[PDB]
């Protein structure tokens, strides 16, 4: 995406000196409101509330998880898992792109 | 018609009989134009 | 300034603005809150408060420099350890519980205007709210 | 930021204000619970 | 016969402008090259 | 006969909103004959009846989305809380 | 919890609200008895909160002066 | 065209203080007044009276 | 009739009435106890047509010289409003109430003209 | 809305004195004057339209008699 | 300021 970004994903993983750039590279790398619930007025039909798209995005489990299921959690594998979603996802598209 | 369907503008007024006898001279004729109005109305209806 | 300083017309809303009832015709005032824009941008801006609160660490500590006069010794339990992470947790949650607060708030509202006329004594006493009332109860 | 250190630091104020947060967070260690799970 | 306001928790929020001053235990071990 | 009729609506409104001028200035004249005649009691019932038409008009000021969204009318330190000591009432009643 | 996220609409919270200082208090009626018939009852005022001439001076300042 | 409790409040409201700033002569009402009385309007309708009694004196 | 004693406590609203109605031809409800008063016997008022719409307690009414003659002022001040004599003119003021206090008159006479 | 606390304080301050009111009840008898004069205007001309309104309606009785002859 | 101004000589006009 960004020059800086593919040096930094480069710089992650240890496989910088691995790659040549070439012109074209580099030339190219310097660049209404449908009531959906109803805890303050009168619902609309769920079939229009289910044709409206939905997206929350700022949460990280989503808008809600059951309470069981939650209290029943593993944190070292979420752990990880944000790990690899959050942190490490520049240096692992740097591999999807280069790097064969 | 079996009803005066009721409007939105006013349809009549009273007129107001505080007013001194002296100082208005004109609410006999207005009175008396009244009347030969409704007399009129109810020889045509009639 | 020095001859009449009112000067009524036959407008009525150049009249009753000059006597200090302007607003007092109208059903309701105008807000800023009642469009989509300003919601819109609203929603936007907590919806990034959010985000942010969601990406901090779970393990937040927070060293107070009080700690010194509790002479921890490396086996101890600071007793001010989660003051931040209370923090972030109070917001966060008081965040995402919005629409509830709303709900409630509106729901107060309503049970309390509903009764304005039985429960408050100027509205109560006027003679044409107490007229109403009894032109309600005409058998 | 630059013009305040600059006049800050050639003290052409007669007192600074001080008023922090006497705490500052920082990061806790994290480990795991030994127990482990009966997973039914 | 005052507003109280909603506290302004400033030592949780992050620099805006220059992110490279938050506290150590705000910033991103991802600009540097420290993620794995 | 249309026509004729719409002619006579006409007529008869127009007579109509003339009564009704009238009737205006004959409330205004009754007005001031009788502060002529009384005026202490009528300049005492115009203060009492200013003051309270003042206060109806100013009954529904706090009922906007803006003093509802925003936490000022909530608040404890309001000199007047005609609105939170309903709480316990809306509490035991279960509509709250 | 079954409680939504605080960014899906609706957002508002008086959007339907009516203070009881507006409820439509009743008035006169102004029945209509043909065009020949002045002999006739015209208003018909039982349950009102003001009167019939009062009624009339209002409408004659808010409508029919807004010409 | 809609009376609601606030609307009667403010006309009377505004009634009662027009006639008392009125009193105290703080206000020209001369368009009103004017408008009302309108002397154009007295003088039309004088000459449409003369005109009419006029009509009824030589019928006979 | 059968809460006996009821009667008497509207007829202690209702006569204090019958002096604010003579009273009435003038600006004279200035304070606020005047206000209730004058409510609290509408009120009454009501309450007393309300119930003579029924046999027993027009029956009851029916037997009352304080009502007739309550009755009998008002629809004399209705009389002098109507034939616009100079006595007693209305103040426009105070027409609100009056208007409202000629109805229930009406309707009670109504119901007791059946028995006369 | 400024001038009207001006203004009650001042009928406030007439309520108080004693020697005041004569003035007032002249002022409001020479306005009374003015408002019967108004009122005089409008009767005149409603007395006009009156007059309009049964011209209209007699030549409407001369059109019932022609038809009572036929 | 001259709001008082104004209704105390419209006041002094009626009283003289």
């Amino acid at each position: 995406m960004g020059y800086y970004d593919v040096l930094a994903g480069l710089s992650a993983l240890e496989k910088s000196s691995q790659v040549v750039f070439s012109a074209t590279e580099l030339q190219q790398l310097t660049q209404k409101r449908v009531a959906v619930h109803g805890y303050l007025g009168g619902k609309v039909s769920l079939a229009d509330a289910a044709q409206v798209e939905y997206e929350v995005g700022h949460s990280l489990l989503g808008s809600y998880v059951p309470r069981q299921q939650l209290e029943a959690l593993s944190s070292v594998d979420f752990s990880h898992h944000f790990h690899r979603t959050l942190e490490c996802k520049a240096a692992l598209e740097t591999h999807d792109v280069f790097l064969a | 018609q079996t009803n005066p369907v009721p409007v939105t503008y006013p349809t009549d007024a009273y007129i107001p009989t505080y007013l001194p006898d002296d100082k208005v001279s004109n609410l006999a004729d207005l009175k008396k134009l009244i009347e030969m109005d409704s007399r009129l109305d109810l020889y045509l209806t009639r | 300034s020095e001859k009449k300083p009112i000067k009524i017309s036959a407008d009525f809303n150049a009249k009753a603005k000059s006597l200090g009832l302007e607003s007092k015709f109208s059903n309701a005032t105008k807000t800023a809150l009642g469009d989509p824009d300003t919601e819109i941008r609203i929603s936007a801006r907590i919806s990034n408060r959010i985000n942010e609160l969601e990406r901090l660490p779970a393990n937040l500590g927070t060293y107070s420099l009080d700690d010194c006069l509790e002479f921890i010794t490396k086996d101890d339990l600071s007793s001010r350890m989660d003051t931040f992470k209370i923090k972030a947790l109070v917001e966060l949650k008081s965040l995402k519980l919005l629409t509830k607060q709303k709900s409630i708030r509106q729901k107060l509202i309503n049970n309390v205007a509903s009764q304005a006329h039985h429960n408050i004594p100027y509205l109560r006493d006027s003679p044409f709210t107490a007229a109403a009332q009894r032109s309600v109860q005409i058998r | 930021k630059r013009i305040l250190k600059e006049v800050i630091l050639a003290k052409k104020v007669s007192k600074v204000p001080i008023n922090n947060v006497r705490a500052f967070p920082v990061l806790q260690t994290n480990y795991n619970g030994s127990i482990p799970v009966v997973r039914a | 016969n005052v507003k109280k306001e909603f506290p302004v928790n400033l030592t949780i929020k992050k620099n805006v402008y220059d992110s490279a001053q938050d506290f150590n235990a705000l910033q991103d071990e991802s600009r540097n090259s420290r993620q794995i | 006969e249309e026509e004729t009729d719409a002619e006579d609506t006409a007529k008869l409104r127009e007579i109509t909103k003339l009564a009704l001028q009238l009737n205006s200035s004959a409330q205004k004249y009754q007005f001031f004959h009788e502060l002529s005649l009384h005026p202490r009691e009528t300049l005492t019932h115009y203060l009492w009846s200013s003051k309270q038409n003042e206060l109806v008009l100013q009954g529904d000021q706090y009922f906007n989305e803006d003093a509802a969204r925003t936490s000022d009318i909530y608040s404890n330190n309001n000199n007047d809380r005609s609105l939170m000591g309903n709480i316990s009432l809306l509490y035991s009643q279960g509509r709250l | 919890s079954n409680i939504p996220d605080p960014t899906l609409p609706p957002t508002e919270m008086m959007t339907r609200f009516l203070h009881p200082n507006w409820y439509a208090l009743p008035t006169t009626v102004w029945l209509k008895y043909g065009n020949y018939n002045s002999w006739a009852p015209s208003f018909n005022e039982n349950g009102t909160v003001v009167d019939s001439t009062t009624r009339g001076l209002i409408w004659l300042e808010r409508i029919g002066y807004m010409d | 065209n809609n009376v609601t409790l606030k609307n009667l409040t403010a006309f009377q409201l505004l009634s009662q203080r027009e006639n008392i700033c009125e009193l105290l002569n703080l206000v020209e009402s001369t368009e009103r007044h004017n408008s009302i009385i309108n002397p154009e309007r007295q003088r039309m309708s004088l000459e449409e009276m003369k005109k009419m009694l006029d009509a009824l004196k030589n019928e006979r | 009739r059968t809460l006996p004693d009821l009667l008497p406590l509207f007829k202690t609203f209702i006569l204090p009435l019958e002096r604010i109605v003579e009273g009435l031809n003038k600006s004279s409800i200035c304070d606020s106890k005047a206000m209730d008063s004058l409510q609290m016997g509408l009120n009454a008022l009501l309450i007393l047509r309300n119930l003579a719409q029924d046999t027993d307690s027009v029956q009851i009414l029916v037997k009352d010289r304080e009502i007739k003659s309550f009755i009998l002022f008002i629809l004399k001040k209705f009389q002098c409003v109507a034939t616009g004599d100079n006595k007693w003119q209305l103040y426009e003021g105070n027409a609100t109430f009056f208007n409202e206090l000629t109805h229930y008159t009406l309707d009670l006479m109504e119901a007791i003209s059946s028995y006369i | 809305s400024k001038l009207m606390e001006c203004v009650n304080d001042a009928v406030q301050t007439l309520l108080q004195g004693d020697d005041k009111l004569g003035k007032v009840s002249d002022k409001s008898r020479e306005i009374s004057e003015k408002y019967i004069e108004e009122s005089q205007a409008i009767i005149q001309e409603l007395v006009k339209l009156t007059m309009e309104k049964l011209e209209s309606k007699f030549t409407k009785l001369c059109d019932l008699e022609t038809q009572l002859e036929m």
